[PDB]
DNA sequence: TTGTGCTTATCGGTAGAGT
RNA sequence: UCGAGAGGUA
DNA sequence: ACTCTACCGATAAGCACAACTACCTCTCCT
């Protein structure tokens, strides 16, 4: 930001940005066969209901894990446009614009991240609490929140986490937030399928190894001059 | 004492294979119907009342026919005279290990120690059998070990003392084998071999097999790591740490992954990185440890208005909720709230012992008290008695004169979710 | 019954298309027919003995073929040893066989002990119901003859083992009715291949 | 104070080292060493802890 | 080299009609330690 | 695999008629889509009705299931196509309910003489009632509450049990190219699942079977099973290949690597040299070799 | 699933049918107690598909599955190819209709046939 | 802890063979 | 030195 | 019409390997 009212400005537009992206999500939510009979054009009065329950909205995605993919795609497909203010509100001598779009290092998203905020924070494997679509202090003291085992809407088992997160690193980040990130972030360190590259190419060496170009030009393997092929597949231009 | 809800298996033709209710105990697997009526019951009317679903499923109800159905079959006239005790004490006896004491002295003092009364074992069974309906319905949630709620961490306590205990019984075996040698053919001195603990323990602490919690064999590893002294920040937190053990490393589940339990109790922020990723959890600077009360509570709380658990099975329970001792259900309360409150000021004058934790859940319409060791605790204000603190008279508080006045205490991760907590105290 | 002659109807187109894909003189009316001009000349109640034809190789006609349609599902080996007998006393050396269930174990050892003298196939009803050959995925196959298999192995200077295999159980095989020992030519949408049947 | 949840804003930062005399954002003009010329961008500079690591090269040489 | 242990004692009587059972390692700045 | 995923399309002719393409898939999916009898019905109950001897001896204990209308509008279906697709599932097999049963009568009732309960008035009943050759031994009701009642409710209103999801999906690279025409903004394709309950018979062939009255809807010109293993028993081992191919080139397209055509070609090729597509397990090279 | 006790002894009754009463009846086997039965109802039961306790969140079960949707149409209010399509029954009409819902986050638009 | 074979055991199962 | 168990490097 | 065997297809029940590469220290015994 040029000054501080530029600065300010740049807070009050992700803000709305951020929430129009939620409406987005959650209209998105609603192609399901279950509202076909809301989603027709015909004279509905239970309307004022769809949009009164906003929190029911994150308890419903993170049981879903196919509602969880389709918001999960419609934040990214608003967020696109959220990230696209870097340039409006950055300068062109700002290092990490000149590196991103150079390609040197860095992106866009990890520039929205440093700057204006972190975004969307979601996991793939499922877990047993949820986050309660705020990370503020008030939410981590609600008994029904999603992150206290259940919200009691009957009891729920298992849930695929799902938080937004409106600060960003150079604002700070709340211990809610920290915690959050934590969770989303700790499948990165873990040692799995780090194993499983090295067998698959271990195993497809030994099926491929005896393969070899022949003088007469075929494709014959080494154990008995099998045939593979007959003629190399490229489409040239060197033979 | 396991009740096990699933398919009759026994006696059991093609057509009628629908869940029934089981107890295992002793390996006897015996029906619960009969041990019911066993436990001093003789109506089927007051087993269901003790059995407060409070819910209509066609589910449950089916299971309780079932079982019903095959407790009848199983035992012909159950209900009459005595042959329930009889039935269970000829399976009893039936097992390849039966106790030496007898059926009217088993059933006291190896089914619930903490119950006296035959008839209030039978309450608790039922009160158990209850929360099974409540959690196959799906009313209730089932326990998960990621959380630290259900979990406790021995540090030297109990880790040595199952290794004495082991090295004390080869001790002992070999001093009898001994005696037994000698007898039949010495100073008290001669006959204890003093190397064998000596030697057991050196063994544990270098190789680092510790005994395995659940098996005489297959002694666990990872116990006892060497300090490092690199930087006085390595020695630090290798001192502060805690364990999860699991069978495979590969697949583990939900234990690599922080919880909402770690909150003030282990740092989230700080794992090892490789393969015991998140199964080595640092603890947190004001991370305390609860330890073993000598002081029993159970007199203080009939003080402060518990009333004692009803003997008799018919007496119903209108609206009393339940209290629950370590585990033991020692009484009930009229009121929770009241009742927790009182419980909570006495322990903030001291006359309760610092490490308690006090849990109200209105779900399980219960009240629960732990006192045991092993639980994770952390200081936290108390903005009740917040504004005693400005006496302006003293400076530097020590902490003891700060629990004792009630400014700060320690609550447990299971007391953190009931009550409410201010991150700052700006926003306080 | 209208259902099972709609399936008859599309059996039979689809096993004229594969003789006259594999070469055995299929008249154009035959191929051409439609579902209508099939149910009036087959009649009210065909009971599966209208579809029984014998067909004869377009080259040479010595070479001949009868597609047998048993009575009954479930054949046994009574039904095997009329048909054997059949195809001895007609002189016919191949023969096509559309059950419309799995064969018994002594049917198919039956059949088995007597490939040397005579030839037959298999076909399921489910399989025939749509036609592999017209297929996007399956290029173009053809059958090199004896003469084009000779010639292929001199060019190349390699045995006939050293050559990629297609086992007779495939669909295709079974398609053109292609024995043990033959190769055949593959065009790919250009770069051909061949294949031995093993 | 640099309390992790308890951090300053980037304000007060901005502000603290505006009164000590130099740039709010921390950079400051430098002049190359070899040549004497001034560079056209300000150089970020600042006395961060840094740390020395166990590991060195003449243990890993083999 | 040699291990920080502490003795054990315990009077143990035999009736027909203080010994060494073992050293405990001990911990540094315990309840028994100099 | 037990899933064997299947990919079915829809015909050129169905573009002549406006919308015709979506219209097309509804149909297949509303014909293709199994639907339990349990989902259908809401309150299913055992009343006892005298017997009353009429003309052939019955069991005096009657299944009554109450079905909303509402539901059988959503799912257009009416009580009698219901009642006769129940009657058709009973007569297809009749293997399990090994019991004393001869013949099974289902009748559909419009308004019920049970003063139970009337919260619904305008839900239908239907009325099963089971048949005994003069014998008392159906005349327990445990027996027809843990065997009637379960196979009534897994029997399909619509449907086949072997089809377990259908879902509509729009690609913009199939599998398998059209003949010549190239209208390459996308086909609206269905994705079939199907059940591995058993491995008696062939899914593919199955799905055949079932897809006779709409052979017409479905291009089977270019539909083509999605597993690769089975991909060669059905149509040969030139159009596994080529599946393989596309599969494998899709991966390194989401890897985000750039590979050249002639390495995947030549591992294809490789993979099936003996015909069949071998594990990459120390079995599947010995059977290679062997 | 009706589980009632009877009067005498209170222990559970078990339903069971009398050719010469052509009644329903329920007798214990404690007590030789019979009662006359009410109703005429042995068993009811809301039917219910909730077979998979603790276990339908982790394994997506698919119970709603998500609406089709095509790149063939073109909206009205914004030129925007990709559309929700579903069959659906309108306020009076006879029939299903087909529908359309726009895909565009900032269009929300909706037509039919 | 499993993924993948892998090899018996085991349940009918009906097809011929015979009377 | 020959081994086992731990802790770390890319 | 009415009955015995016999090779053969689909579910249990145990084995049997294998879960990455190159590196470097430290304690324990062996
Ligand atoms: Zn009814
Ligand atoms: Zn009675
Ligand atoms: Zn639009």
């Amino acid at each position: 930001s040029s000054d501080l009212q530029s600065r300010k400005n740049l807070t009050e537009e992700i803000s709305y940005g951020l929430r129009e992206a939620e409406q987005v999500c959650n209209k998105q939510q609603l192609m399901v066969e279950s509202w076909r009979d809301f989603l027709a054009v015909n004279g509905e009065d239970k309307e004022e209901d769809s949009v009164s329950d906003l929190a029911r909205f994150c308890y419903e995605r993170q049981k879903s894990a196919t509602l969880s993919e389709l918001a999960v795609s419609a934040f990214k497909d608003a967020y696109r446009d959220v990230q696209a203010l870097a340039y409006r509100y950055g300068d062109q001598s700002n290092s990490f614009l000149i590196m991103s779009k150079a390609g040197s290092k860095g992106n866009i998203g990890k520039l929205v991240q440093h700057s204006m905020c972190i975004g969307l924070q979601n996991s793939a494997v499922s877990l047993s609490f949820g986050f309660p679509r705020e990370l503020t202090c008030a939410a981590w003291n609600d008994p029904n929140s999603p992150l206290r085992g259940a919200k009691g809407k009957t009891t729920t088992e298992s849930y695929v986490p799902y938080g937004v997160i409106e600060n960003s690193f150079l604002t700070g980040l709340n211990p809610l937030e920290s915690f959050v990130h934590s969770v989303t972030s700790r499948d990165s360190s873990f040692s799995g399928n780090a194993d499983l590259p090295g067998t698959l190419s271990r195993r497809l060496m030994f099926f491929m190894r005896d393969i070899y170009a022949a003088y007469d030009g075929t494709v014959r393997n080494s154990f008995g001059n099998q045939l593979v092929q007959f003629t190399y597949e490229t489409d040239g231009p060197v033979e | 004492f396991i009740v096990r809800l699933s398919e009759n298996e026994k006696a059991e033709d093609y057509k009628r294979r629908e869940k029934v209710l089981t107890v295992y105990f002793l390996s006897t697997e015996i029906p619960v119907w009969l041990l019911f009526f066993a436990l001093g019951v003789s109506s089927d009317k007051e087993a269901m009342d003790l059995i407060a679903f409070d819910g209509d499923d066609a589910s449950i109800t089916n299971s309780l026919i079932a079982s019903i159905h095959v407790a009848d079959a199983v035992c012909e006239a159950f209900r009459c005279g005595n042959n329930a005790l009889t039935y269970v004490e000829q399976q009893i006896k039936s097992t390849k290990f039966p106790p030496a004491e007898s059926v009217d002295e088993c059933l006291h003092l190896y089914l619930f120690p903490g119950l006296q009364s035959l008839k209030k074992k039978a309450r608790f069974l039922g009160y158990m059998v209850k929360c099974l309906l409540n959690s196959y319905a799906g009313k209730r949630k089932c326990e998960n070990r990621d959380s630290f709620r259900n979990k406790r961490i021995e540090l030297a306590g109990e880790l040595l003392e199952r290794e004495i205990r082991v090295h004390l019984a080869h001790a002992r075996r070999k001093m009898t084998r001994a005696m037994q040698k000698h007898l039949s053919g010495k100073p008290i001195e001669h006959y204890l071999d003093a190397s064998v603990i000596t030697n057991g323990l050196s063994r544990a602490f270098s190789t680092g097999a510790w005994s395995h919690p659940f098996r005489k064999m297959e002694r666990v590893s990872g116990v006892v790591a060497n300090l490092g002294r690199a930087n006085p920040l390595q020695t630090l937190i290798d001192l502060r740490r805690t364990r999860q053990q699991v069978l495979y490393t590969g697949k583990v589940g939900d234990a690599r992954y922080p919880h909402p339990s770690h909150w003030g109790r282990v740092c989230f922020l700080s794992t090892p990185d490789g393969e015991n990723c998140g199964l080595v959890k640092n603890m947190s600077l004001l991370g305390l440890v609860s330890t073993q009360s000598l002081e029993s509570v159970v007199e203080k709380l009939f003080a402060c208005g518990m009333e004692e658990l009803m003997d008799d099975t018919c007496t119903p329970l209108f609206g009393k909720h339940k209290v629950l001792l370590n585990g033991d259900w020692v009484g009930l309360c009229a009121d929770s709230e009241s009742f927790v409150a009182e419980l909570k000021s006495r322990r903030r004058q001291s006359e309760l012992p610092r490490e308690m934790e006090i849990k109200r859940d209105k779900d399980d319409n219960e009240v629960r008290i732990f006192t045991d060791a092993g639980r994770l605790l952390r200081p936290l204000l108390v903005v009740e008695n917040l504004q005693k603190l400005k006496q302006e008279k003293p400076s530097q508080y020590p902490f003891d004169h700060l629990l004792d006045h009630g400014i700060l205490e320690l609550i447990g991760i299971e007391e953190e979710e009931d009550c409410n907590t201010a991150w700052g105290i700006k926003q306080l | 019954t209208e259902e099972e002659l709609k399936r008859l109807y599309r059996i039979q187109k689809t096993l004229m298309q594969m003789l006259r894909d594999r070469g055995y003189f299929i008249a154009d009316s035959e191929l051409t027919m439609t579902k209508q001009q099939f149910i009036r000349k087959h009649g009210d109640n065909m009971k599966r003995e209208d579809l029984v034809t014998l067909k004869a190789k377009r080259n040479d006609n010595s070479d001949q073929l009868y597609i047998f349609f048993p009575d009954e599902a479930k054949v046994g080996v009574k039904t095997m040893k009329m048909y054997t007998n059949r195809m001895k006393s007609e002189n016919v050396f191949r023969a096509i066989l559309v059950v419309q269930q799995n064969l018994t174990p002594f049917a198919r050892t039956c059949i088995s002990e007597i490939s040397s003298k005579f030839h037959l196939e298999v076909f399921q009803e489910a399989e025939m119901l749509v036609n592999i050959k017209e297929h996007v995925l399956v290029p173009e196959h053809q059958v090199l003859t004896t003469e084009e298999k000779k010639t292929l192995l001199e060019r190349y200077t390699v045995k006939e083992t050293q050559l990629p295999r297609i086992q007779v159980t495939d669909p295709i095989a079974r398609y053109f009715g292609l024995k043990r020992g033959q190769v055949v030519k593959i065009i790919r949408p250009r770069y051909v291949t061949y294949r031995y049947v093993v | 104070h640099a309390t992790p949840f308890s951090t300053p804003g980037v304000t007060e930062i901005t502000e603290q080292l505006h009164r000590a005399g130099f740039s709010r954002w921390g950079n400051e003009r430098v002049y190359n060493g070899r040549s004497g010329e001034m560079m056209r961008s300000m150089i970020f500079m600042g006395p961060t802890f840094y740390q020395r690591l166990v590991h060195m090269s003449e243990d890993k040489v083999k | 080299n040699m291990t920080y242990s502490a003795r054990i004692k315990v009077n143990v009587q035999v009736e027909v009609f203080d010994i060494l059972i073992g050293s405990i390692p001990v911990m540094v700045k315990s309840i028994l330690c100099k | 695999q037990r899933e064997q995923t299947m990919s079915l399309y829809l015909s050129e002719y169905l573009s002549k008629k406006k919308h015709g393409f979506e219209y097309g898939s509804l149909e297949i999916k509303n014909h293709l889509e199994k639907l339990s009898f349990s989902e259908i019905v809401s309150t299913s109950m055992i009343i006892f009705s005298p017997s009353s001897n009429t003309k052939v001896p019955l069991s005096p204990w009657v299944c009554h299931f109450h079905i909303s209308e509402k539901v059988l509008k959503r799912k257009q279906l009416s009580a009698e196509s219901v009642v006769s697709s129940l009657n058709e599932q009973y007569k297809s097999r009749n293997r399990e309910l090994k019991l004393d049963i001869v013949d099974l009568d289902i009748q559909n009732t419009n308004h019920c003489s049970s003063d139970d309960q009337a919260m619904k008035d305008d839900n239908v009943c239907i009325t099963v009632t089971v048949v005994e050759a003069s014998k008392h031994s159906v005349l327990e009701l445990d027996a027809i509450r843990l065997v009637l009642i379960p196979f009534l409710l897994d029997s399909p209103v619509k449907g086949d049990q072997g089809i377990k999801k259908v879902n509509i999906l729009w690609t913009d690279r199939p599998k398998a190219p059209k003949r010549n025409g190239n209208h390459l903004a996308g086909e609206l394709y269905l994705k079939v699942t199907m059940y591995g309950d058993r491995g008696k018979r062939n899914c593919w062939t199955a799905l055949l079977e079932t897809c006779l009255p709409i052979m017409d809807m479905i291009d089977w010109g270019r539909s083509h099973p999605d597993n690769i293993r089975q991909c060669c028993s059905v149509y040969g081992i030139d159009a596994g290949r080529s599946i393989f191919v596309a599969n494998l080139e899709s991966a390194v397209s989401d890897t985000g690597k750039e590979i050249l055509r002639e390495h995947l070609l030549l591992v294809a090729d490789s993979l099936s040299v003996t015909g069949e597509f071998v594990a990459l397990n120390a079995k599947g090279w010995s059977k290679q070799r062997q | 699933s009706t589980m009632k006790f009877c009067r005498e002894c209170n222990n559970i009754l078990y339903p069971k049918e009398d050719k010469e009463q052509k009644i329903l009846l329920y007798a214990c086997r404690n007590c030789d107690h019979q009662e006359v039965a009410d109703n005429s109802c042995v068993y009811r039961n809301e039917v219910h598909h909730s077979v998979s306790e603790r276990t339908q969140i982790l394994t997506d079960v698919a119970s709603d599955p998500t609406l089709p949707r095509t790149k063939a149409v073109r909206c009205s209010k914004c030129q925007h190819r990709e559309a929700v399509f579903f069959q659906a029954t309108a306020r009076g009409e006879e029939g299903m209709t087909l529908f359309f819902v726009c895909c565009n986050p900032n269009c929300g638009h909706r037509w039919r046939e």
